[PDB]
C-alpha cells in the first residue's frame, strides 16, 4: 500500500524477516544487487511504462493467483502484469519503451515457469514459448522450465523476476509468445548520498534527528 | 467428413501388450493434438495422455506414465497407443479424441467409435445357452452361461420377436466368464400355441446357437 | 528492413537493343560469397518466373539473353537482344534478410514509331438507360505511345470525376495500344445535356483531337 | 491435480422440466478469458459427444436446450426442455492443466 | 514434373477468412521451404512469409503477423495460408513459391498458378451486357456493366471473330462492381451487311449472354 | 572488421560443420578470443550460415561451453541491429581448445601468448607523453623525487 503514497524519503526501513515479499514463489534475480541500487535512491517516480488499458489490447490482463491474495480475494502484484492469451490466442507481442525521462529507469518483469505443460498451454497456448528482453547492451532470452515442484504458498509453479536499469535514451524491447509477466509500472530513480537501507523493527514517532541507526537515533554532539 | 476410426475390439492376456489405432480423416492430422481416453465398463472416464502428431511429442498421466506409448504415422494420419504389462483392471473402452481447436487447451469434439480391450485369463470359450421356460401366465427367457469374450448377441425367433424383448447386459463371474439373460414379455394365451426360439451369436468363437423355449 | 528501389519504372526499347534495369538496395545484400538479389519476369496474368538468382546465375531453361551484374548494393539486369517475348514486368527481390522485399516493378514496352490513335465515340445504348444508367464510351485504338490523355466535354462544358478508363496490354500484332474511356451518368443527367465529346492529347497528333456526337440524332 | 467433483450422481427429471448438473473443481479452471470446463454427453454404448466447451459455448450441431453457466470453480449444465434424447450420462471435464480430469458422471433418468 | 498447384479463385466478405492451398508435386515436399506472396491487382508483389514444411515452423512479415497462419499437411505435401479479418485491400493474387534450394536463402523458382482472392461486399450479381453500336466508318463494341465477381470472359460471334478484337480489362467501380468493354476494329463496308454478336460468360453466376450489335 | 577475429560465413551455399583445434605448445598461457553472432532476424542467419538452429561449441580440458544464437530485433546501435557476444579464455600450455560450429561463429584469426609481469598495470588517463623517463608513474603524471610519500 506504499505505491500510490510514497515516492521520497531519507532512508528505507525493513524488518529483519519480512514475510510479505515475493508472493508468487520464484527467484528474484540479482535481488541483493537491486537492494544496493535502491540504497542510493533518495526518491523516484512510479509511472505506468506500459499502460494496462492500451498497451495490451489483445492480451488477457487480469491474470491473478491466490498466492498474492489481498483482503481475501485473489490478486496479483500491482507493479507487474500477468499477461495471458485471449480468445484462444497469445499473439506475439513486441512492446517497446524508450527512456526519455532523463533518469535511469528501473524496469521489472517476470517469466512464469508453470508446473505442467497443460497449465502453460492454457495460459499461453504454446508448449515452447520464449521471452526475449533487449536493450542497447542488455540482451537476454528466457525459456520457461516446466516441472512439478514443492508447493510453496500453495503454488507449484514459479516466477523468475528480472530487472534492469534502462539508461536515458536507451530503448528496451520485450518480445514474447508466452510466459511473460510484463511490467505495468516502472521507476525513474533519483540517486542520493547519505540515504540507505536500515534493517530493524524499532518503532517510530514524529521525532526528528540528525543521525539514525537500526536500534535508534542519535542526537548528541559527540564524535564517537 | 471429419472423423476418427479405431481398431476393432480385442482381448489380451494379463502381462501382455495391446496396440490400439486411431485413423483420422477429413482434417489436417498434424494440426490438432490427439488424446487417448479410457472408460472402464460401467465406470467413468479417465484420461491417459496426448500426442502432438506434428512433432510426435507426448504427455501421459502418472498412472499411465510407465506403461503407455503414444505414436503416430503421419503418412496415413494415424495414431497408436501401446499399453504394456496389462493388468485385468485395464479392461476398458479406449477412445481416441481430437481437440476442438489448435493451441488452446480446447475440448474434445471428435471421438472414435471406441475400442474394447478385454484382459483376462481365458481362451474365447464359447457360450452354452439354455431356456428359461415359463409354467403359466408370465414372460419367457433364455440364458447365456459362462462365455468369453464379449460381445455376444442374442435375439428371438430369428429376428422377428422384437416385441417386449429385454436383452439384459452380461455380468463378469468370478469364474472369469460372462453370462446374461434375454427375456420376452408376452401374453400367456399365445404361449404354448406359438413356438418361440432364442438364438445367439458369438463371432469371436464363430459360434451361433438356437434353442427353443416352451412351457 | 532492406528496401529494393528499382528503376526505371518503365522502359521503351526496340527489338535487338539492350534493356538495363537497375536495382538498388538500402543496404548490402552481399555476403556468404553471394549477392542475394534475384530477378523475376512476370508476364500479364501469369505468375512470376525466375530469371536469375544470386544476381548473376542464370536459371535452367532460361535464354542467355538475360544477364545479371553488380554487387553490394547496386545490381543490374541486362537483356540483349530484346525480343517480343521480353515484354513483361521485371522484379528485383532480395533474400538477404527478412522481410524478403521486392522492388516495385519495371514494365517493359516494345519501342516503335509514334502512331496516333484511331479515335471513336460510342453513345450509350437505350439498354444502358433501361437499366437506369448510361455510360458514354470513347475509344483510342492501336496507338503508340501510351501517354495519351483524354478529357470529356458535354455541351462544350468540361466533365471531371465521373469517368473511368482502361488500357489493354501491348498487342504483339503491332505493339500498339488501345484505351477505352467511359463517362457514366444517370438517365436524368444524361437528358439534361445534349452533345457529348471526348478530347485526346497524344504525341501522334499535330494538335489535340476532339470527337463528338449529338444525343439521339438519326 | 485438479479434481472435478460432480453432482448429483443421478437425476430423476420429467419431460419438459429443467435438469441442472453442478460441477465443481478443486481449483479455479478460469483464465485466458476462458473457463476450461467442457460438458460431454455419453449415451450407452456410444462414445461421448461434446455438448459445450469452455463452459458456455454450445458446439455446432448441438440443440439449444443445453446451456452452460458458471465460472471460477463452480459450473452448471442446464438442460431445458428435458427430452427422451437426453437420457444419458453427462460428464464434466477440465482442460486447465494436466492431468485432464473428468468428473465421475451423472446419470439422467 | 515439379510443380505447385493452388486452390481456385474465390471471394470473401470483409471480416471473413480465406484458406488458400498449395499442393506440391515432383519433389520432396519437406526439403524446400515454402513462401507465400501476394500481388494486388495491377500492383507489385509483396511477401507474406514462409513455412518450413519439415517442421511446420513459420515466419511472417509484420504487416501480416497478426492475421496469417501458414500450415502444412505433409501426408499430401500441401501447404495452407489462412488469412483472417480480411479487409478490402487484401484482394489480390496469392501465390505459393518454393525456394530454388535448401538451407541457403536462394530464390523462388517454382510458383503456383496463383489464386485470386477478391474481398468486397457483394453477392455475385450477374452482368448486364449492352451493345456499343457504330453509326459510320468506325469500329464496334460491347459493354459489360456492374457485374461481380471477376472473372468474366467475352468473345464475339461465338468464337469466330478474333480479328482486330480488343478485350479491355475491367475496372472496379465505387458501386462495388466491375465493368469493361470489348471492341472490334473492322472495315466499314462489311458492317451493316455482316451480322455481329457479342457474347459473354460469367461462371460464378453460371450466366452466359449473347447480344447482337448493328448500326 | 576486427583484425584479431574472423567472421566466418558460408560458401557456395554451404556452411559445413567445422572442427578446428589448437594445442597450446608455446609454453605460455594463450589468450583466445572468439565471438557468436546473434543476428537481428532469422533470414540474416539463414543468409550468413544457411541454418536456423545453429550452435557454437567451445571446449578445452576444463573449459566447456555451448552458445546458441538468440535472434531478435534490437535497438540499432552503430546502425547495427544484431549483436556479437565476445568470449575469451586462457588456454594453458599443453591444453587443446576445440571449436565446433554449424554457424554463427566469429572465429579467431590471432591470439596472444602472455608473459606475466609484476609492477606493470593499467592506468586510465588522458595525459600527454614526451620521451621523458621516470621511476614512478601515475595517471595525472609521473613522479621523479626521493620522497617516501
Ligand atoms: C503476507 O504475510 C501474511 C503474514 O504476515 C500472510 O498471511 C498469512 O499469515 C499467517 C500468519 O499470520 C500464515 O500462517 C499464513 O500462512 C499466511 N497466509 C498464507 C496463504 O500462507 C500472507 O499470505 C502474505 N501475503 C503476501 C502477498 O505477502
Ligand atoms: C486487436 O484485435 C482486434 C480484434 O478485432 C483488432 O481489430 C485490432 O487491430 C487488434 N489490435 C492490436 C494492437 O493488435
Amino acid at each position: 500500500e506504499l505505491l500510490i503514497s510514497r515516492e521520497s524519503w531519507s532512508y528505507i526501513v525493513e524488518k529483519p524477516n519480512p514475510e510479505n515479499g515475493t508472493c508468487y514463489p520464484g527467484h528474484f534475480a540479482d535481488y541483493e544487487e537491486l537492494r544496493e541500487q535502491l540504497s542510493s535512491v533518495s526518491s523516484f517516480e512510479r509511472f505506468e511504462i506500459f499502460p494496462k488499458e492500451s498497451s495490451w489490447p489483445n492480451h488477457t490482463t487480469t491474470g491473478v493467483s491466490a498466492s498474492c491474495s489481498h483482503n481475501g480475494e485473489s490478486s496479483f502484484y500491482k507493479n507487474l502484469l500477468w499477461l495471458t492469451g485471449k480468445n484462444g490466442l497469445y499473439p506475439n507481442l513486441s512492446k517497446s519503451y524508450a527512456n526519455n525521462k532523463e533518469k535511469e529507469v528501473l524496469v521489472l518483469w517476470g517469466v512464469h515457469h508453470p508446473p505442467n505443460i497443460g497449465d502453460q498451454r492454457a495460459l499461453y497456448h504454446t508448449e515452447n514459448a520464449y521471452v526475449s528482453v533487449v536493450s542497447s547492451h542488455y540482451s537476454r532470452k528466457f525459456t520457461p522450465e516446466i516441472a512439478k515442484r514443492p508447493k510453496v504458498r500453495d503454488q507449484e509453479g514459479r516466477i523468475n523476476y528480472y530487472w534492469t536499469l534502462l539508461e536515458p535514451g536507451d530503448t528496451i524491447i520485450f518480445e514474447a509468445n508466452g510466459n511473460l509477466i510484463a511490467p505495468r509500472y516502472a521507476f525513474a530513480l533519483s540517486r542520493g548520498f547519505g540515504s540507505g537501507i536500515i534493517n530493524s523493527n524499532a518503532p517510530m514517532d514524529e521525532c526528528d534527528a540528525k543521525c539514525q541507526t537500526p536500534q535508534g537515533a542519535i542526537n548528541s554532539s559527540l564524535p564517537f | 467428413q471429419v472423423q476418427l476410426v479405431q481398431s476393432g475390439a480385442e482381448v489380451k492376456k494379463p502381462g501382455a501388450s495391446v496396440k490400439v489405432s486411431c485413423k483420422a480423416s477429413g482434417y489436417t492430422f498434424t494440426g490438432y493434438y490427439i488424446h487417448w481416453v479410457r472408460q472402464a465398463p460401467g465406470q467413468g472416464l479417465e484420461w491417459m495422455g496426448w500426442i502432438n502428431p506434428n512433432t510426435g511429442g507426448t504427455v501421459y498421466a502418472q498412472t499411465f506414465q510407465a506403461r503407455v506409448t503414444m505414436t503416430r504415422d503421419t503418412s496415413i494420419s494415424t495414431a497408436y497407443m501401446e499399453l504394456i504389462r496389462l493388468r485385468s483392471d485395464d479392461t476398458a473402452v479406449y477412445y481416441c479424441a481430437r481437440e476442438r481447436g489448435t493451441g488452446a487447451p480446447d475440448a474434445f469434439n471428435i471421438w472414435g467409435q471406441g475400442t474394447l480391450v478385454t484382459v483376462s485369463g481365458a481362451s474365447t470359450k464359447g457360450p452354452s445357452v439354455f431356456p428359461l421356460a415359463p409354467s403359466g401366465t408370465a414372460a419367457l427367457g433364455c440364458l447365456v452361461k459362462d462365455y468369453f469374450p464379449e460381445p455376444v448377441t442374442v435375439s428371438w425367433n430369428s429376428g422377428a420377436l422384437t416385441s417386449g424383448v429385454h436383452t439384459f447386459p452380461a455380468v463378469l463371474q468370478s469364474s472369469g466368464l460372462y453370462s446374461l439373460s434375454s427375456v420376452v414379455t408376452v401374453p400367456s394365451s399365445s404361449l404354448g400355441t406359438q413356438t418361440y426360439i432364442c438364438n445367439v451369436n458369438h463371432k469371436p468363437s464363430n459360434t451361433k446357437v438356437d434353442k427353443k423355449v416352451e412351457p | 528492413d532492406i528496401v529494393m528501389t528499382q528503376s526505371p519504372a518503365s522502359l521503351a526499347v526496340s527489338l535487338g537493343q539492350r534493356a538495363t534495369i537497375s536495382c538498388r538496395a538500402s543496404k548490402s545484400v552481399s555476403t556468404s560469397g553471394y549477392s542475394y538479389i534475384h530477378w523475376y519476369q512476370q508476364k500479364p496474368g501469369q505468375p512470376p518466373k525466375l530469371l536469375i538468382y544470386l544476381a548473376t546465375n542464370l536459371e535452367s531453361g532460361v535464354p542467355a539473353r538475360f544477364s545479371g551484374s553488380g554487387s553490394g548494393t547496386d545490381f543490374t539486369l541486362n537483356i540483349h537482344p530484346v525480343e517480343e517475348e521480353d515484354a513483361a514486368t521485371y522484379y528485383c527481390q532480395h533474400s538477404r534478410d527478412t522481410p524478403y522485399t521486392f522492388g516495385g516493378g519495371t514494365k517493359l514496352e516494345i519501342k516503335r514509331t509514334v502512331a496516333a490513335p484511331s479515335v471513336f465515340i460510342f453513345p450509350p445504348s437505350d439498354e444502358q438507360l433501361k437499366s437506369g444508367t448510361a455510360s458514354v464510351v470513347c475509344l483510342l485504338n492501336n496507338f503508340y505511345p501510351r501517354e495519351a490523355k483524354v478529357q470529356w466535354k458535354v455541351d462544350n462544358a468540361l466533365q471531371s470525376g465521373n469517368s473511368q478508363e482502361s488500357v489493354t496490354e501491348q498487342d504483339s500484332k503491332d505493339s500498339t495500344y488501345s484505351l477505352s474511356s467511359t463517362l457514366t451518368l444517370s438517365k436524368a443527367d444524361y437528358e439534361k445535356h445534349k452533345v457529348y465529346a471526348c478530347e485526346v492529347t497524344h504525341q501522334g497528333l499535330s494538335s489535340p483531337v476532339t470527337k463528338s456526337f449529338n444525343r439521339g440524332e438519326c
